[PDB]
């Protein structure tokens, strides 16, 4: 009525499937599959904005629910506004792989 | 609908060999049985060379140009009439 | 005899655009009765309205084409 | 890889503008020309 | 049988620069040059079909 | 027929061409308001430095710019729709002609008590009589008694093709195994012209129609004469 | 937009080529068949 | 090196590229059919001699226009470009499979040449409607190159359609909904969905006319108990929904282009936008039968296809007024494109009201198959499509290619076409209302005058193509390198610079939930 | 490096190859309709299956032994296969439409009746009946075989595969037959034209389904599905109930309503 023989994900994922599933199981996000929660965005409690290399291109969609989003470089050093509504957003450099 | 049987506590692989076994093989087995009964060659109808049926506008890229794909002598006549 | 036609007269059967079920309906209504008359014993002359109307109606080359397959054998209408 | 940036990231060669001119006018030329020669070719078969 | 794809992943993984296409071997190669023969020796010959077509022989 | 530089439509043969006119008439102002209104705004809202380009409410605009055009709508459709079920309402004719098209010429048919019928060619350029009228003359007319109403059937012998005539509002497809049937009714006497209106082949251009209408009287010598 | 000045400007001299090379690549060969058309049609 | 680029290509700027060259070509091809058309016309007479090739002509203008010229730039090429980078995407859901949903359109038009080129060629109408594509009146090789151009072109346009769908569904940043991507992506999405569900069942009408043609089957043979007018049935109810994927990337674009040199962040009613387009995407689904009003329907069916039909300028028009408002109070930017975006409100409002009076059952019957159909479409679709592409063309160029063209000889260009397409279609809304048939060799000699004028504005357009032709030389040929684009806030496709390199978005951008 | 789930894929020769392939096919067909020859039509058949056969084998290197079917790639070829059943759902509607049409207005060619004079239909009691009952049941067995899957039972998914495969090839077996046994010919007017056509690309399709069942079998026989990733199977039971669906509205349609 029952058996095995079937492979598991953790004994057969490989390449980014694998790296996704392991990251996940440690509740990190290295591949950038949720979206970030906001912070209050202020000058002291800035977003943080992960970043791989110098600098990192930013959507800010200001209030709820509007459908124009503001879209902008952000780069390595004193935090940026959002040029409309003027949030906080810092870029927190490098490392993913180790 | 809901059938006449019953499980859904829980559908799972058990239920749908169960199913399969059970129900479908079974259906199929007993379809089998009334097919190769009902069977047996029906006498062929007389010919009548009907105007809307042995269409021929173009011939067939295949054989004489005048025999459908799935030609049965036996049972499918030509334009004009069944062969010998 | 209760006739003195100048076309056939609309038809609530047939009210739209597409007339050639009523041309076919006469046709057949026509040879029917002139069947029925013709064996039973009796005159064909009953059967003039549906002659007259569906000579009106129908193109020549239908009725021709008709009157061909009845004499062959092959008219697919029930008559 | 392949190489990016201005007149990079295209099937054609933008080096010399003569060389160039010749190439866009053969392209649409002979886009443009095909139907004349076809109704050509339609007149000369009968 | 017996699961060897982890020996398959381990072939397919292996850093030699090979588009997935080739990265099977030898017959990769093979097979890839049959296929591209036969469809442009086939265009060539549609071509020369079309050329035979376009002309009327009476 | 149509003359040089004519800008609309045929003057209307039959009542119903007529309440078309009326109909295109009161569509087309509705369509130069419309079209003139938009280029209008256009140019006005290309004219000023003044600007505001802040994010600007919507739902408020709209409603006007949904409810104007739906009445708009309803003012064409009103008319439109009436016309269409009074040409359909029953008229029980006085006389069915059929015609038949076929590649490239039509045939016609008046069944109703003799069994008259006779083809209807283009006259060609070459013998065209002074004063003719290049590619829509033919060499036997459709002759009809005028104030009468009459029931056209069309179909078609070998491909497409469509009967129509201009001046009386009518195109009615030709189709192989199927029927058509139209009202036609002259308010005058007089010739008639038409173009077959569906691609039918190399000669879709030249199989035209001509449609004569006289008294009564005339139409029943005719008749007697063409058997 | 704002673009960096030319690389290789395109002179008046030049433009005045290119447009007539381009016109001439349309307007010939069209041309050629619709000069040619009477010895197509009966030939 | 090349092979691997242009050839085995998984890239959506490269793919979208070959897409515009192909298109461009197409456009050459097309214009030249356009323009033996006019010629034919241009005085009475017969001028080609061969009323077929004439015919034959017509037809294959109708294809190349529209099926390689028109969806190949408008969502091959615009789309393929625009899409990905619109929503922060590193390229298409499926890379190779797009590479094959343009490799098909050649071999599509070999077969369409073929078609011309074999026997007496397909002289039947795009709508090739039979008996007259029948066997009989059509015997040989040419229909059925024709239906395998079509078939061949139906594959690339459905295999198109499930990856920009499921691109546009799957790859968006984690924190946009669908009520946060430009209105250009939802165009595209829109259209995509109307190819997906058109397309089949005109590949299944066409796969009858084959069977028909070779198969001795007899669906559009009333001797069989067939009938042509189901086709008519199967063919615009594709036929329709494909008038309006030809239009709906181009209100994407209009929609962009616009906003952008009206120096707004965003088009005024957004949701009244997307609203708009699915509307119209909806009810372009049950109306088909306004191009079947005199095959002899039920005056009750008519009825109801005047109405339906005429539903659709409702929100048509919150478009249309939308981007007047979206004008309104803008710091306006008088470049190239911006003219072609206004010529094309103009235009297209001109023929979506023609189509309006078409749309009365009552009228149609006179105008149907005239020239008022004829100049109906050619301002909607020809002038509707081709201004929205020349816009998007003159505004994206730099982004493609890094250049920026001489705005001035653009100005030109567009000054000379607005010309020529006005004088070669305007005439034929006279010749339509005075009863000249469309699909004619020849005409009585009333019609000589409008025909002849338009004939004359057909080569005022000749002159703008062959201009344009010179003008994206001149860029090419000048190097002059993009250093800054205003508005890259609300115009994401721009900020990965002009061209954006090969590979973009390897690091998707940072959206906040909030 | 990306960091993004996405799948940037290798630059591929199929795309071209399959393009080809399709206009030698096309091409071929012409050829062999009007030019009585077969030899394009060949060669078109021969490279359309080296396309998909290579086309295919990559996906599975690129996911089996690659890795690159991230959760999020994985959701976008499920889009993508349920985007492509509809398209051929509306590919049938048209023929569906076709016989519809034909046989709610019989013209006076077929007599003015449907079935038309003439034509002798068969008994949908007996062998289509029989089809019916196996299609419905290769539709149990299939979610059994699935179900086997996700429970991580080799065994039974195999069985129950291989069961659900037989039964395919049952129903082509038993419809081929039919075809030969059928008095009347896809030249027997509108009648013969709309069965053959619709149940013929319906045949075809249970052959293209079929064929995708046997590719997973041997997948899973050399173990590249794992308990919890598996959407090869996925995507042939949905396009496999897809073919059960079509089999039952041309079962109502043209087999027993049309009789
Ligand atoms: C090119 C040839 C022109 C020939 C002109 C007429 C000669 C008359 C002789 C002598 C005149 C007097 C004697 C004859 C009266 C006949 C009345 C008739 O039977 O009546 C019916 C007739 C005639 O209707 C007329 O009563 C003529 C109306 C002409 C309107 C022209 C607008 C032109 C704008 C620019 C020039 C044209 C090219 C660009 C057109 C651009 C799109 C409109 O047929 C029509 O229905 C034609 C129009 C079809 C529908 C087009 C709809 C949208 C059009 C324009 C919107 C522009 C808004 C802004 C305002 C306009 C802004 C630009
Ligand atoms: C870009 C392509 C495109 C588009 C978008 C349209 C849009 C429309 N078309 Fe057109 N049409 C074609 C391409 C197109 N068409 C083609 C190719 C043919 C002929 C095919 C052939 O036979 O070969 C054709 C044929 C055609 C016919 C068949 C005519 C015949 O053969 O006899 C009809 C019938 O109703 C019609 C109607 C319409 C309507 C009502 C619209 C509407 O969608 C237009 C709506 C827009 C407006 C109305 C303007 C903007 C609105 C406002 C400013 C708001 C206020 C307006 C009002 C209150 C009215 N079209
Ligand atoms: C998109 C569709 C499209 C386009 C653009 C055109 C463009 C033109 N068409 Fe049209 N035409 C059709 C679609 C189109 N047509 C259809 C569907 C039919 C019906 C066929 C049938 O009856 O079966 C038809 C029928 C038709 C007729 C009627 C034939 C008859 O009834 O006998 C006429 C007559 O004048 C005509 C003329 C023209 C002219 C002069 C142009 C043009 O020359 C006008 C100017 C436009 C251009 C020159 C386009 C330039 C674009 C490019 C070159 C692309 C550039 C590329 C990039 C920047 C990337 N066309
Ligand atoms: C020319 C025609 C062509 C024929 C058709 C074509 C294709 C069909 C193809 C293949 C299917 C046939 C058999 C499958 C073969 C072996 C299965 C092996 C496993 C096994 O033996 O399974 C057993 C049940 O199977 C079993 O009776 C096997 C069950 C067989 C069922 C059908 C028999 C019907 C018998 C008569 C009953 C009819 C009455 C109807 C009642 C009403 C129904 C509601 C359960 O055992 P377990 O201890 O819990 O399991 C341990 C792990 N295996
Ligand atoms: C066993 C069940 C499965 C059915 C299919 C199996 C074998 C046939 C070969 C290919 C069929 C594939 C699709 C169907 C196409 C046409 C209908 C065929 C259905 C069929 O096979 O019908 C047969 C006719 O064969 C004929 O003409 C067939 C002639 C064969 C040539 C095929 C014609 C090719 C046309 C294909 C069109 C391609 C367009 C598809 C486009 C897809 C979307 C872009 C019926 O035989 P018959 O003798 O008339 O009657 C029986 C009397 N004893
Ligand atoms: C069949 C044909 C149909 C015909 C169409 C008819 C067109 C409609 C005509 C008029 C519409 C009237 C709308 C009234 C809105 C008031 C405009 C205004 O002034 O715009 C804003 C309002 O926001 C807002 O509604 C947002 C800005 C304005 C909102 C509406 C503007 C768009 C109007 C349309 C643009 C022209 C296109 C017309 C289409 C035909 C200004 O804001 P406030 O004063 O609060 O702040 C300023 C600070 N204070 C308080 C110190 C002064
Ligand atoms: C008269 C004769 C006309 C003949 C015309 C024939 C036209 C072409 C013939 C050759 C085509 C076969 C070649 C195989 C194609 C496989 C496509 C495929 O499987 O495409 C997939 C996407 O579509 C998906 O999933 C879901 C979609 C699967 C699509 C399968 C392709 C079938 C093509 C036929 C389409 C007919 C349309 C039906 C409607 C009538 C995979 O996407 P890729 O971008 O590759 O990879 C992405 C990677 O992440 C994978 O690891
Ligand atoms: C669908 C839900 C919305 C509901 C709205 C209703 C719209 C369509 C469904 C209705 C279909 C049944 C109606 C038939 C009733 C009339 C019978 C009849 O007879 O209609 C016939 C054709 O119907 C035929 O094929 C009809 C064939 C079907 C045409 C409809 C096209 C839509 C299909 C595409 C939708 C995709 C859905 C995906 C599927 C899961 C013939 O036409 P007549 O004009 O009569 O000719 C007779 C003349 O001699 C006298 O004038
Ligand atoms: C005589 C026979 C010849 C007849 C011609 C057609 C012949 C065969 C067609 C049969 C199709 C076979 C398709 C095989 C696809 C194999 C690749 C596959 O299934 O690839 C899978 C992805 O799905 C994918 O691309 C899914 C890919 C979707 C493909 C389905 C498309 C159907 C094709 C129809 C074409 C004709 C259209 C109709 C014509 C009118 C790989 O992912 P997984 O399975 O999750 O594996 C990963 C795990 O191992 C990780 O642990
Ligand atoms: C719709 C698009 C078409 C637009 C109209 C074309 C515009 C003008 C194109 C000019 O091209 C030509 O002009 C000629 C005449 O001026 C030809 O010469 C020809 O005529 C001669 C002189 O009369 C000869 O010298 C040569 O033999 C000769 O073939 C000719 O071949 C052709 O190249
Ligand atoms: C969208 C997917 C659909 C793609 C198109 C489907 C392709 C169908 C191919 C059909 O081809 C065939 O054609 C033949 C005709 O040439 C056959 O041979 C035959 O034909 C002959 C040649 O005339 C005779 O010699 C023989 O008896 C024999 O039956 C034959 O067996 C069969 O393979
Ligand atoms: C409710 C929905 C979305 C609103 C949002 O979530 O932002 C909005 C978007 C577009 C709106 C529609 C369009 O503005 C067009 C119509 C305008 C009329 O004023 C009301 C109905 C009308 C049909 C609208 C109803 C509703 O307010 C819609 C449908
Ligand atoms: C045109 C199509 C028939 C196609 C065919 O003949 O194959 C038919 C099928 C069902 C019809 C519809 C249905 O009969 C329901 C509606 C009935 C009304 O009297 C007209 C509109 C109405 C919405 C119809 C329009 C049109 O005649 C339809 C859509
Ligand atoms: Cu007869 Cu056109
Ligand atoms: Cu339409
Ligand atoms: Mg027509
Ligand atoms: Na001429
Ligand atoms: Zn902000
Ligand atoms: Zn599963």
């Amino acid at each position: 009525a029952s058996g095995g023989g079937v492979p598991t994900d953790e004994e057969q994922a490989t390449g980014l499937e694998r790296e996704v599933m392991l990251a996940a199981r440690k509740g990190q996000d290295p591949y950038n599959i949720l979206a970030p929660k906001a912070t209050s965005g202020t000058k002291e409690d800035p977003n943080l904005v992960p970043s791989i290399t110098n600098k990192r291109i930013v959507g800010c969609i200001c209030e709820e629910d509007n459908s124009t989003v503001i879209w902008f470089w952000l780069h390595k050093g004193e935090a940026q506004r959002c040029p409309s509504c003027g949030t906080h957003y810092k870029l927190v450099p490098h490392q993913l792989a180790h | 609908a809901s059938a006449a049987k019953g499980d859904h506590g829980g559908t799972g692989a058990r239920t749908w060999r169960f199913l399969t076994f059970g129900l479908a093989l079974p259906s199929v087995a007993l379809c089998t049985l009334n097919s190769w009964l009902h069977s047996g060659h029906r006498e062929r109808p007389a010919f009548i060379p009907y105007h809307h049926l042995r269409i021929r506008t173009k011939p067939f890229s295949w054989g004489d140009g005048n025999h459908t794909f799935f030609h049965n002598p036996r049972v499918n006549p030509l334009p004009t009439g069944y062969e010998k | 005899k209760i006739k003195n036609y100048q076309t056939a007269p609309f038809d609530s059967r047939f009210p739209n655009q597409n007339q050639t079920r009523n041309c076919w309906q006469n046709y057949l209504d026509f040879h029917r009765c002139e069947k029925a008359m013709t064996a039973k014993g009796g005159d064909v002359s009953v059967c003039e309205w549906y002659r007259r109307v569906y000579k009106s109606l129908c193109p020549i080359s239908w009725v021709s084409t008709w009157d061909d397959r009845r004499a062959e054998g092959t008219f697919p209408g029930k008559i | 890889h392949y190489e990016e940036g201005p007149g990079k990231n295209i099937p054609f060669s933008v080096e010399n503008k003569w060389r160039l001119l010749a190439m866009m006018t053969l392209f649409f030329g002979s886009g443009f020309a095909a139907p004349f020669f076809i109704v050509r070719h339609q007149l000369l078969k009968k | 049988f017996e699961n060897r794809v982890a020996e398959k992943q381990k072939l397919f993984q292996e850093d030699n620069g090979l588009p997935v296409h080739l990265k099977g071997g030898a017959t990769d190669n093979i097979l890839y040059r049959v296929t591209m023969t036969l469809c442009l020796g086939g265009t060539l010959y549609s071509l020369y079909c079309l050329g035979w077509a376009s002309f009327p022989h009476k | 027929m149509a003359y040089p530089m004519q800008l609309g439509f045929q003057d209307a043969t039959s009542p119903i061409m007529e309440e078309l006119l009326h109909f295109h008439d009161h569509t087309l102002m509705i369509v130069f308001l419309i079209s003139s209104l938009v280029l209008y705004i256009i140019s006005l809202m290309l004219t000023t430095k003044l600007t505001h380009t802040s994010t600007m409410d919507a739902q408020e605009v709209e409603t006007i710019w949904t409810i104007l055009p739906a009445i708009i709508l309803i003012l064409i459709a009103l008319p439109s729709l009436r016309i269409l079920y009074m040409m359909d309402e029953i008229n029980n004719p006085s006389l069915t002609v059929k015609t038949m098209g076929h590649q490239w010429y039509w045939s016609y048919e008046y069944t109703d008590y003799e069994d008259l019928s006779f083809d209807s060619y283009m006259i060609p350029t070459s013998e065209l009589k002074p004063g003719e009228l290049r590619l829509l003359e033919v060499d036997n007319r459709v002759v009809l008694p005028m104030e009468m109403t009459i029931r056209m059937l069309v179909s078609s012998e070998d491909v497409l093709h469509s009967w129509a005539v201009p001046s009386l509002g009518l195109k009615t497809d030709a189709i192989p195994g199927r029927l058509n049937q139209t009202t036609l009714m002259s308010s005058r006497p007089g010739l008639y012209y038409g173009q077959c209106s569906e691609i039918c082949g190399s000669n879709h251009s030249f199989m035209p129609i001509v449609l004569e209408l006289v008294p009564l009287k005339y139409f029943e010598k005719w008749s007697a004469s063409m058997l | 937009i704002t673009a960096k000045p030319a690389k290789t400007p395109t002179s008046p001299k030049e433009q005045a080529i290119g447009l007539s090379v381009t016109f001439l690549s349309f307007l010939l060969p069209a041309g050629w068949v619709l000069y040619h058309l009477d010895n197509y049609k009966k030939s | 090196m090349f092979i691997n680029r242009w050839l085995f290509s998984t890239n959506h700027k490269d793919i979208g590229t070959l897409y515009l060259l192909f298109g461009a070509w197409a456009g050459m091809v097309g214009t030249a059919l356009s323009l033996l058309i006019r010629a034919e016309l241009g005085q009475p007479g017969t001028l080609l001699g061969d009323d077929q090739i004439y015919n034959v002509v017509v037809t294959a203008h109708a294809f190349v226009m529209i099926f390689f010229m028109v969806m190949p730039i408008m969502i091959g090429g615009f789309g393929n470009w625009l899409v990905p980078l619109m929503i922060g995407a590193p390229d298409m859901a499926f890379p190779r499979m797009n590479n094959m949903s343009f490799w098909l359109l050649p071999p599509s038009f070999l077969l369409l040449l073929a078609s011309s080129m074999v026997e007496a060629g397909a002289g039947t109408g795009w709508t090739v409607y039979p008996p007259l594509a029948g066997n009989l009146a059509h015997a040989g090789a040419s229909v059925d190159l024709t239906i395998f151009s079509l078939h061949l072109a139906g594959v690339s346009s459905i295999l198109g359609a499930i990856n920009f769908i499921t691109t546009i569904i799957n790859m968006k940043p984690p924190a946009m909904s669908q009520y946060q991507t430009p209105l250009f992506v939802w165009s595209v999405m829109i259209t995509a969905v109307l190819l997906l569900l058109s397309l089949p069942v005109l590949a299944a009408g066409i796969t009858m006319l084959l069977t028909d043609r070779n198969l001795n089957t007899t669906f559009f043979d009333p001797a069989g108990g067939g009938d042509p007018i189901l086709y008519q049935h199967l063919f615009w109810f594709f036929g329709h929904p494909e008038v309006y994927i030809l239009i709906l990337p181009g209100f994407g674009m209009i929609s962009h282009i616009v906003t952008y040199y009206s120096g707004k962040k965003e088009p005024f009613g957004y949701m009244g936008m997307v609203w708009a387009m699915m509307s119209i995407g909806f009810l372009g689904f049950i109306v088909w039968a306004h191009h079947m009003f005199t095959v002899g329907m039920d005056v009750d069916t008519r009825a109801y296809f005047t109405s339906a039909t005429m539903i659709i300028a409702i929100p048509t028009g919150v478009k249309v007024f939308s981007w007047l408002a979206t004008l309104h109070g803008g710091n306006i930017k008088w470049s190239p494109a911006m003219m072609w975006a206004l010529g094309f409100i103009f235009l297209f409002t001109v023929g979506g009201l023609t189509g309006i009076v078409l749309a009365n059952s009552s009228l149609d019957i006179v105008l149907h198959d005239t020239y008022y159909v004829v100049a109906h479409f050619h301002y909607v679709l020809s002038m509707g499509a081709v201004f929205a592409i020349m816009g998007g063309f003159v505004h994206w160029f730099p982004l493609f290619s890094g250049y920026t063209l001489n705005d001035t000889w653009a100005k030109i260009h567009f000054a000379i076409m607005f010309v020529g397409v006005n004088m070669t279609f305007f005439p034929q809304h006279f010749l339509g209302l005075s009863g000249m048939p469309r699909r004619y060799s020849d005409y009585p000699d009333a019609y000589t005058m409008w025909n002849t004028i338009s004939s004359m504005g057909s080569f005022i357009s000749l002159t703008a193509v062959m201009l344009m032709v010179f003008i994206i030389w001149e860029a090419f040929a000048s190097k002059r390198e993009v250093l800054t684009v205003d508005l890259t806030t609300t115009n994401l496709e721009w900020l990965n610079g002009c061209p954006p390199p090969y590979h973009t978005f390897e690091e998707p951008t940072y959206v906040n939930l909030k | 490096h990306q960091t993004h789930a996405y799948h940037m894929v290798n630059p591929s020769p199929w795309p071209l190859t399959g393009a080809l392939s399709a206009l030698l096919m096309t091409s071929g067909l012409t050829m062999w309709f009007h030019f009585n020859s077969m030899t394009l039509l060949m060669i078109g058949l021969t490279t359309n299956m080296l396309t998909m056969y290579q086309w295919w084998r990559d996906v599975i290197r690129e996911s089996t032994f690659q890795g690159h079917h991230t959760p999020a790639v994985q959701k976008g070829l499920r889009y993508g296969m349920i985007l492509f059943i509809i398209s051929e759902v509306l590919f049938f509607t048209g023929f569906f439409w076709a016989f519809y049409h034909s046989s709610l207005a019989p013209t006076p060619e077929l007599g003015g009746c449907w079935p038309p004079t003439g034509i002798h239909p068969l008994n949908p009691l007996e062998v289509p009946l029989l089809n019916t009952s196996v299609l419905l049941a290769s539709g149990v067995s299939i979610t059994w075989a699935h179900h086997s899957l996700m429970e991580g039972d080799r065994k039974h998914m195999l069985q129950a595969l291989f069961i659900t495969i037989t039964l395919g090839v049952y129903f082509t077996l038993l419809q081929a037959s039919e075809y030969y046994e059928a008095p009347f010919t896809i030249s027997d007017g509108v009648y013969g034209s709309t069965f053959f056509v619709a149940t013929g690309f319906h045949g075809l399709h249970v052959i293209i389904g079929s064929t995708f069942l046997i590719v997973c079998f041997f997948r899973q026989l050399k173990f590249h599905f794992t308990s919890n990733h598996h959407f090869g199977f996925e995507a042939a039971a949905w396009y496999w109930h897809f073919v059960d669906v079509v089999w039952l509205f041309l079962y109502v349609s043209i087999y027993w309503w049309g009789s």
